[PDB]
Protein backbone atom coordinates (compact mmCIF):
# COMPACT_ATOMS: atom_id res chain seq x y z
CA UNK A 1 0.00 0.00 0.00
CA UNK A 2 1.16 3.44 -1.40
CA UNK A 3 0.80 6.47 0.71
CA UNK A 4 -1.86 8.40 -1.09
CA UNK A 5 -2.88 11.88 -1.10
CA UNK A 6 -5.79 13.35 0.75
CA UNK A 7 -8.05 15.23 -1.39
CA UNK A 8 -9.17 18.51 0.79
CA UNK A 9 -12.24 19.57 1.17
CA UNK A 10 -12.84 23.10 2.10
CA UNK A 11 -15.17 23.82 5.12
CA UNK A 12 -17.88 25.37 2.55
CA UNK A 13 -17.60 23.21 -0.15
CA UNK A 14 -17.73 20.68 2.15
CA UNK A 15 -21.40 21.69 3.51
CA UNK A 16 -22.66 22.39 0.21
CA UNK A 17 -21.42 19.15 -0.90
CA UNK A 18 -23.65 17.21 1.89
CA UNK A 19 -26.37 18.93 2.04
CA UNK A 20 -29.30 17.20 0.23
CA UNK A 21 -31.07 20.27 -0.49
CA UNK A 22 -28.44 22.48 -1.74
CA UNK A 23 -29.00 22.21 -5.42
CA UNK B 1 -8.68 -4.48 -19.94
CA UNK B 2 -7.91 -3.39 -16.47
CA UNK B 3 -11.35 -2.39 -15.63
CA UNK B 4 -10.77 1.76 -15.79
CA UNK B 5 -12.93 4.26 -18.08
CA UNK B 6 -11.19 7.22 -19.63
CA UNK B 7 -13.10 10.62 -21.03
CA UNK B 8 -12.03 13.61 -21.99
CA UNK B 9 -12.27 16.76 -19.36
CA UNK B 10 -14.60 18.45 -22.51
CA UNK B 11 -17.51 15.17 -22.06
CA UNK B 12 -17.60 15.59 -17.97
CA UNK B 13 -20.72 17.38 -18.04
CA UNK B 14 -22.48 14.99 -21.20
CA UNK B 15 -21.42 11.75 -19.01
CA UNK B 16 -23.44 13.35 -15.97
CA UNK B 17 -26.11 14.19 -17.70
CA UNK B 18 -26.25 10.35 -19.42
CA UNK B 19 -25.49 8.46 -16.85
CA UNK B 20 -27.60 10.62 -13.65
CA UNK B 21 -29.29 13.50 -15.34
CA UNK B 22 -31.33 11.75 -17.57
CA UNK B 23 -30.82 8.24 -16.95
CA UNK B 24 -34.13 6.13 -16.98
CA UNK B 25 -34.45 3.85 -13.48
CA UNK B 26 -36.52 1.15 -15.67
CA UNK B 27 -33.84 1.03 -18.42
CA UNK B 28 -32.74 -2.59 -19.86
CA UNK B 29 -28.98 -2.31 -18.80
CA UNK B 30 -28.98 -0.64 -15.32
CA UNK B 31 -32.07 -3.44 -14.87
CA UNK B 32 -29.57 -6.49 -15.63
CA UNK B 33 -27.22 -5.21 -13.68
CA UNK B 34 -27.75 -3.33 -10.45
CA UNK B 35 -26.12 -0.68 -9.36
CA UNK B 36 -24.23 0.04 -12.76
CA UNK B 37 -23.91 3.36 -12.76
CA UNK B 38 -22.31 3.35 -9.70
CA UNK B 39 -19.42 1.11 -10.58
CA UNK B 40 -19.18 2.92 -14.22
CA UNK B 41 -18.89 5.93 -12.33
CA UNK B 42 -15.84 4.03 -10.19
CA UNK B 43 -14.47 3.08 -13.07
CA UNK B 44 -13.86 6.69 -14.11
CA UNK B 45 -12.76 7.56 -11.01
CA UNK B 46 -10.40 4.63 -10.95
CA UNK B 47 -8.98 5.97 -14.25
CA UNK B 48 -8.47 9.73 -12.60
CA UNK B 49 -6.69 8.63 -9.77
CA UNK B 50 -4.51 6.39 -12.40
CA UNK B 51 -3.79 9.48 -14.31
CA UNK B 52 -2.65 11.65 -10.82
CA UNK B 53 -5.06 14.14 -11.69
CA UNK B 54 -6.58 15.60 -8.56
CA UNK B 55 -8.33 18.21 -10.56
CA UNK B 56 -10.16 15.62 -12.71
CA UNK B 57 -10.86 13.56 -9.44
CA UNK B 58 -12.30 16.43 -7.66
CA UNK B 59 -14.13 17.64 -10.86
CA UNK B 60 -15.63 14.46 -11.12
CA UNK B 61 -16.79 13.69 -7.93
CA UNK B 62 -18.59 17.39 -7.59
CA UNK B 63 -20.47 16.76 -11.07
CA UNK B 64 -21.24 13.24 -9.59
CA UNK B 65 -22.75 14.46 -6.35
CA UNK B 66 -23.96 17.57 -7.75
CA UNK B 67 -25.93 15.66 -10.42
CA UNK B 68 -27.90 13.36 -7.93
CA UNK B 69 -29.03 15.87 -5.79
CA UNK B 70 -30.51 17.59 -9.23
CA UNK B 71 -32.17 14.54 -10.23
CA UNK B 72 -33.39 13.96 -6.73
CA UNK B 73 -34.91 17.45 -6.09
CA UNK B 74 -36.55 17.77 -9.63
CA UNK B 75 -37.93 14.21 -9.40
CA UNK B 76 -37.72 13.02 -5.79
CA UNK B 77 -41.15 12.87 -5.44
CA UNK B 78 -41.18 9.56 -7.43
CA UNK B 79 -40.05 6.11 -5.29
CA UNK B 80 -38.40 4.44 -7.80
CA UNK B 81 -36.16 7.60 -8.80
CA UNK B 82 -35.38 7.85 -4.97
CA UNK B 83 -34.85 4.18 -4.55
CA UNK B 84 -32.69 4.05 -7.55
CA UNK B 85 -30.65 6.99 -6.73
CA UNK B 86 -30.22 5.73 -3.14
CA UNK B 87 -29.28 2.12 -4.13
CA UNK B 88 -26.75 3.57 -6.38
CA UNK B 89 -25.24 6.17 -3.89
CA UNK B 90 -24.69 3.45 -1.42
CA UNK B 91 -22.95 1.55 -4.16
CA UNK B 92 -20.64 4.49 -5.15
CA UNK B 93 -19.56 4.74 -1.59
CA UNK B 94 -19.33 0.65 -1.04
CA UNK B 95 -16.51 0.99 -4.23
CA UNK B 96 -14.96 4.16 -2.96
CA UNK B 97 -14.12 1.71 0.77
CA UNK B 98 -13.78 -1.35 -1.22
CA UNK B 99 -11.22 -0.69 -3.60
CA UNK B 100 -9.81 2.32 -0.89
CA UNK B 101 -6.55 0.65 -0.81
CA UNK B 102 -7.43 0.47 2.99
CA UNK B 103 -6.70 -2.73 5.05
CA UNK B 104 -10.16 -3.31 7.17
CA UNK B 105 -12.04 -2.24 3.72
CA UNK B 106 -10.06 -5.42 1.95
CA UNK B 107 -11.31 -8.35 3.77
CA UNK B 108 -13.88 -9.99 1.35
CA UNK B 109 -12.19 -9.19 -1.83
CA UNK B 110 -10.35 -11.48 -4.29
CA UNK B 111 -6.56 -11.05 -5.25
CA UNK B 112 -7.59 -9.53 -8.66
CA UNK B 113 -10.31 -6.65 -6.87
CA UNK B 114 -7.08 -5.84 -4.52
CA UNK B 115 -5.43 -5.24 -7.84
CA UNK B 116 -8.12 -2.05 -8.84
CA UNK B 117 -7.80 -0.29 -5.60
CA UNK B 118 -6.78 3.53 -6.22
CA UNK B 119 -3.23 4.51 -5.55
CA UNK B 120 -2.99 7.97 -5.44
CA UNK B 121 -5.91 9.27 -3.88
CA UNK B 122 -7.69 8.73 -0.41
CA UNK B 123 -11.17 9.91 -0.55
CA UNK B 124 -11.91 9.88 2.66
CA UNK B 125 -13.39 13.39 2.64
CA UNK B 126 -15.65 11.91 -0.36
CA UNK B 127 -17.10 8.72 1.37
CA UNK B 128 -17.78 11.19 4.41
CA UNK B 129 -20.18 13.65 2.28
CA UNK B 130 -21.79 10.66 0.64
CA UNK B 131 -22.56 8.48 4.12
CA UNK B 132 -24.04 11.97 4.43
CA UNK B 133 -26.06 12.76 1.80
CA UNK B 134 -27.05 8.70 2.16
CA UNK B 135 -28.78 9.75 5.58
CA UNK B 136 -30.68 12.61 3.67
CA UNK B 137 -31.76 10.65 0.81
CA UNK B 138 -33.03 7.23 2.71
CA UNK B 139 -35.26 10.06 4.72
CA UNK B 140 -36.41 11.50 0.89
CA UNK B 141 -37.33 7.95 0.08
CA UNK B 142 -39.11 7.22 3.68
CA UNK B 143 -41.18 10.64 3.26
CA UNK B 144 -42.52 9.41 -0.44
CA UNK B 145 -43.33 5.88 0.94
CA UNK B 146 -45.14 7.06 3.66
CA UNK B 147 -47.13 9.61 1.61
CA UNK B 148 -48.17 6.79 -0.82
CA UNK B 149 -49.27 4.51 1.66
CA UNK B 150 -50.90 7.27 4.04
CA UNK B 151 -54.57 7.24 2.48
CA UNK B 152 -54.34 3.51 2.54
CA UNK B 153 -53.72 2.84 6.35
CA UNK B 154 -57.37 3.66 7.81
CA UNK B 155 -58.87 2.24 5.33
CA UNK B 156 -57.05 -0.97 5.11
CA UNK B 157 -56.22 -1.18 8.89
CA UNK B 158 -59.54 -0.34 10.34
CA UNK B 159 -62.11 0.65 8.47
CA UNK B 160 -62.88 -2.29 6.29
CA UNK B 161 -64.34 -4.86 8.06
CA UNK B 162 -63.53 -8.70 7.53
CA UNK B 163 -63.81 -12.38 8.88
CA UNK B 164 -60.05 -12.97 9.68
CA UNK B 165 -59.88 -11.41 5.83
CA UNK B 166 -62.99 -12.96 4.44
CA UNK B 167 -65.88 -10.63 3.48
CA UNK B 168 -68.60 -11.06 5.96
CA UNK B 169 -72.21 -10.80 5.60
CA UNK B 170 -72.56 -8.03 8.32
CA UNK B 171 -62.22 1.34 -0.84
CA UNK B 172 -58.70 0.22 0.37
CA UNK B 173 -58.29 -2.99 2.07
CA UNK B 174 -55.75 -4.98 4.06
CA UNK B 175 -54.96 -6.49 0.71
CA UNK B 176 -54.08 -2.82 -0.87
CA UNK B 177 -52.06 -2.61 2.00
CA UNK B 178 -49.92 -5.57 1.71
CA UNK B 179 -49.75 -5.15 -2.42
CA UNK B 180 -48.07 -1.75 -1.69
CA UNK B 181 -46.05 -3.45 0.32
CA UNK B 182 -45.05 -6.00 -2.18
CA UNK B 183 -44.42 -2.96 -4.81
CA UNK B 184 -42.01 -0.98 -2.66
CA UNK B 185 -39.83 -4.43 -2.11
CA UNK B 186 -40.10 -5.59 -5.54
CA UNK B 187 -38.63 -2.07 -6.54
CA UNK B 188 -35.77 -2.06 -3.78
CA UNK B 189 -34.75 -5.48 -4.55
CA UNK B 190 -34.61 -4.62 -8.77
CA UNK B 191 -32.54 -1.81 -8.10
CA UNK B 192 -30.21 -3.59 -5.52
CA UNK B 193 -30.76 -2.00 -2.62
CA UNK B 194 -28.08 -3.64 0.10
CA UNK B 195 -30.22 -6.05 2.17
CA UNK B 196 -29.46 -4.20 5.45
CA UNK B 197 -31.10 -1.20 4.02
CA UNK B 198 -34.14 -2.66 2.64
CA UNK B 199 -34.09 -4.19 5.97
CA UNK B 200 -34.17 -0.84 7.67
CA UNK B 201 -37.16 0.63 4.77
CA UNK B 202 -39.45 -2.39 5.88
CA UNK B 203 -39.13 -1.90 9.76
CA UNK B 204 -39.75 2.01 9.33
CA UNK B 205 -42.28 1.27 6.90
CA UNK B 206 -44.43 -0.86 9.84
CA UNK B 207 -43.59 1.91 12.14
CA UNK B 208 -45.34 4.17 10.01
CA UNK B 209 -48.40 1.46 9.46
CA UNK B 210 -48.82 0.96 13.04
CA UNK B 211 -48.44 4.04 14.10
CA UNK B 212 -50.98 5.69 11.88
CA UNK B 213 -53.38 3.48 12.84
CA UNK B 214 -52.85 3.40 16.42
CA UNK B 215 -53.27 7.12 16.29
CA UNK B 216 -56.21 7.07 14.71
CA UNK B 217 -57.67 4.30 16.90
CA UNK B 218 -56.93 6.63 19.97
CA UNK B 219 -58.93 9.85 18.28
CA UNK B 220 -61.69 8.59 16.73
CA UNK B 221 -65.11 7.29 19.30
CA UNK B 222 -65.93 3.87 17.40
CA UNK B 223 -62.38 2.00 16.80
CA UNK B 224 -62.26 0.72 20.38
CA UNK B 225 -64.88 -2.74 20.29
CA UNK B 226 -64.25 -6.74 21.00
CA UNK B 227 -64.54 -7.08 17.42
CA UNK B 228 -62.71 -4.52 16.29
CA UNK B 229 -59.81 -6.00 18.40
CA UNK B 230 -60.18 -8.70 16.64
CA UNK B 231 -59.69 -7.08 13.25
CA UNK B 232 -56.79 -5.42 13.94
CA UNK B 233 -55.17 -9.16 15.56
CA UNK B 234 -55.53 -10.57 12.27
CA UNK B 235 -54.36 -7.90 10.25
CA UNK B 236 -51.43 -7.87 12.36
CA UNK B 237 -50.80 -10.98 11.52
CA UNK B 238 -51.10 -10.77 7.63
CA UNK B 239 -48.52 -8.34 7.97
CA UNK B 240 -46.28 -10.87 10.20
CA UNK B 241 -47.03 -13.43 7.64
CA UNK B 242 -45.63 -10.98 5.00
CA UNK B 243 -42.61 -10.80 6.87
CA UNK B 244 -42.19 -14.21 6.70
CA UNK B 245 -42.54 -14.51 3.48
CA UNK B 246 -39.99 -12.19 2.43
CA UNK B 247 -37.60 -13.65 4.71
CA UNK B 248 -37.62 -10.41 6.78
CA UNK B 249 -38.51 -11.21 10.37
CA UNK B 250 -34.87 -10.42 11.53
CA UNK B 251 -35.36 -6.58 10.49
CA UNK B 252 -37.13 -5.78 13.64
CA UNK B 253 -40.73 -4.77 11.79
CA UNK B 254 -42.54 -7.09 14.00
CA UNK B 255 -41.44 -5.10 17.56
CA UNK B 256 -42.44 -1.84 15.77
CA UNK B 257 -46.15 -2.80 15.78
CA UNK B 258 -46.14 -3.73 19.77
CA UNK B 259 -48.20 -0.46 20.59
CA UNK B 260 -50.85 -1.33 18.29
CA UNK B 261 -50.41 -5.03 19.30
CA UNK B 262 -51.34 -4.23 22.65
CA UNK B 263 -54.09 -1.54 22.23
CA UNK B 264 -55.83 -4.44 20.55
CA UNK B 265 -54.95 -6.72 22.89
CA UNK B 266 -56.72 -4.50 25.59
CA UNK B 267 -59.83 -4.69 23.60
CA UNK B 268 -59.64 -8.40 24.59
CA UNK B 269 -59.08 -8.58 28.02
CA UNK B 270 -61.03 -8.94 31.57
CA UNK B 271 -61.58 -5.11 32.70
CA UNK B 272 -63.16 -5.80 35.88
CA UNK B 273 -61.23 -6.91 38.89
CA UNK B 274 -58.16 -5.31 40.60
CA UNK B 275 -56.11 -8.77 39.24
CA UNK B 276 -57.59 -7.63 35.21
CA UNK B 277 -55.66 -4.14 36.56
CA UNK B 278 -52.61 -5.71 37.33
CA UNK B 279 -52.37 -7.71 34.46
CA UNK B 280 -53.36 -4.56 32.18
CA UNK B 281 -50.78 -2.71 33.52
CA UNK B 282 -47.64 -5.48 32.97
CA UNK B 283 -48.89 -6.19 29.25
CA UNK B 284 -49.12 -2.62 28.41
CA UNK B 285 -45.44 -1.74 28.49
CA UNK B 286 -45.47 -0.39 25.06
CA UNK B 287 -48.56 1.79 25.72
CA UNK B 288 -48.02 5.13 27.48
CA UNK B 289 -50.70 5.63 30.63
CA UNK B 290 -52.54 8.18 28.53
CA UNK B 291 -52.82 5.32 25.74
CA UNK B 292 -53.63 3.05 27.90
CA UNK B 293 -56.40 5.51 29.82
CA UNK B 294 -58.07 6.71 26.36
CA UNK B 295 -58.33 3.21 25.08
CA UNK B 296 -60.50 2.06 28.27
CA UNK B 297 -62.83 5.19 28.05
CA UNK B 298 -63.49 4.34 24.04
CA UNK B 299 -64.06 1.14 24.47
CA UNK B 300 -67.91 0.13 23.21
CA UNK B 301 -69.79 -2.62 25.37
CA UNK B 302 -70.13 -5.56 23.32
CA UNK B 303 -73.84 -5.85 23.95
CA UNK B 304 -76.44 -4.03 26.13
CA UNK B 305 -75.56 -6.34 29.22
CA UNK B 306 -72.20 -4.92 29.53
CA UNK B 307 -71.63 -1.89 31.35
CA UNK B 308 -69.01 0.46 30.17
CA UNK B 309 -65.24 -0.01 31.90
CA UNK B 310 -65.61 1.83 35.37
CA UNK B 311 -64.09 4.75 35.67
CA UNK B 312 -62.61 3.26 39.25
CA UNK B 313 -60.98 0.66 37.05
CA UNK B 314 -59.58 3.25 35.16
CA UNK B 315 -58.24 5.67 38.22
CA UNK B 316 -56.76 2.48 39.41
CA UNK B 317 -54.70 2.33 36.43
CA UNK B 318 -53.84 5.43 36.14
CA UNK B 319 -53.11 5.39 40.04
CA UNK B 320 -50.73 1.98 39.75
CA UNK B 321 -48.54 3.93 36.49
CA UNK B 322 -47.78 6.71 38.81
CA UNK B 323 -44.25 5.15 39.14
CA UNK B 324 -43.89 5.56 35.57
CA UNK B 325 -41.91 8.13 34.07
CA UNK B 326 -44.53 8.25 31.90
CA UNK B 327 -44.90 10.39 28.59
CA UNK B 328 -48.49 12.16 28.89
CA UNK B 329 -48.75 11.87 24.82
CA UNK B 330 -51.39 10.17 23.54
CA UNK B 331 -50.46 10.36 20.06
CA UNK B 332 -47.19 8.08 19.24
CA UNK B 333 -44.94 10.06 16.67
CA UNK B 334 -45.44 9.00 13.66
CA UNK B 335 -42.88 10.77 11.92
CA UNK B 336 -40.20 9.13 14.26
CA UNK B 337 -37.18 7.74 11.97
CA UNK B 338 -35.11 5.35 13.51
CA UNK B 339 -31.15 6.07 12.95
CA UNK B 340 -30.10 4.90 9.60
CA UNK B 341 -26.69 2.97 8.60
CA UNK B 342 -25.41 1.77 5.65
CA UNK B 343 -22.99 -0.86 6.76
CA UNK B 344 -20.11 -2.00 4.35
CA UNK B 345 -21.37 -4.04 1.46
CA UNK B 346 -18.31 -5.17 -0.77
CA UNK B 347 -19.52 -6.74 -4.02
CA UNK B 348 -17.85 -9.75 -5.93
CA UNK B 349 -18.59 -7.87 -9.09
CA UNK B 350 -15.17 -8.04 -10.87
CA UNK B 351 -15.07 -4.43 -12.44
CA UNK B 352 -12.51 -5.69 -15.62
CA UNK B 353 -15.89 -7.74 -16.72
CA UNK B 354 -17.94 -4.80 -16.99
CA UNK B 355 -19.55 -3.44 -20.55
CA UNK B 356 -21.10 0.14 -21.36
CA UNK B 357 -24.30 -0.79 -23.34
CA UNK B 358 -24.97 1.40 -26.34
CA UNK B 359 -28.15 1.92 -25.00
CA UNK B 360 -26.47 4.58 -22.38
CA UNK B 361 -25.12 6.95 -25.10
CA UNK B 362 -21.54 6.45 -23.52
CA UNK B 363 -19.56 5.67 -26.79
CA UNK B 364 -17.50 8.74 -26.01
CA UNK B 365 -15.97 6.83 -22.95
CA UNK B 366 -13.10 4.68 -23.27
CA UNK B 367 -12.61 1.10 -21.91
CA UNK B 368 -8.84 0.64 -20.33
Amino acid sequence: QPTRRQIRLSSPERQRLSSLNLT
Amino acid sequence: FQGMLEYKREDEQKLVKNLILELKPRGVAVNLIPGLPAYILFMCVRHADYLNDDQKVRSLLTSTINSIKKVLKKRGDDFETVSFWLSNTCRFLHCLKQYSGEEGFMKHNTSRQNEHCLTNFDLAEYRQVLSDLAIQIYQQLVRVLENILQPMIVSGMLEHETIQGVSGVKTYTLDSILRQLNSFHSVMCQHGMDPELIKQVVKQMFYIVGAITLNNLLLRKDMCSWSKGMQIRYNVSQLEEWLRDKNLMNSGAKETLEPLIQAAQLLQVKKKTDDDAEAICSMCNALTTAQIVKVLNLYTPVNEFEERVSVSFIRTIQMRLRDRKDSPQLLMDAKHIFPVTFPFNPSSLALETIQIPASLGLGFIARV
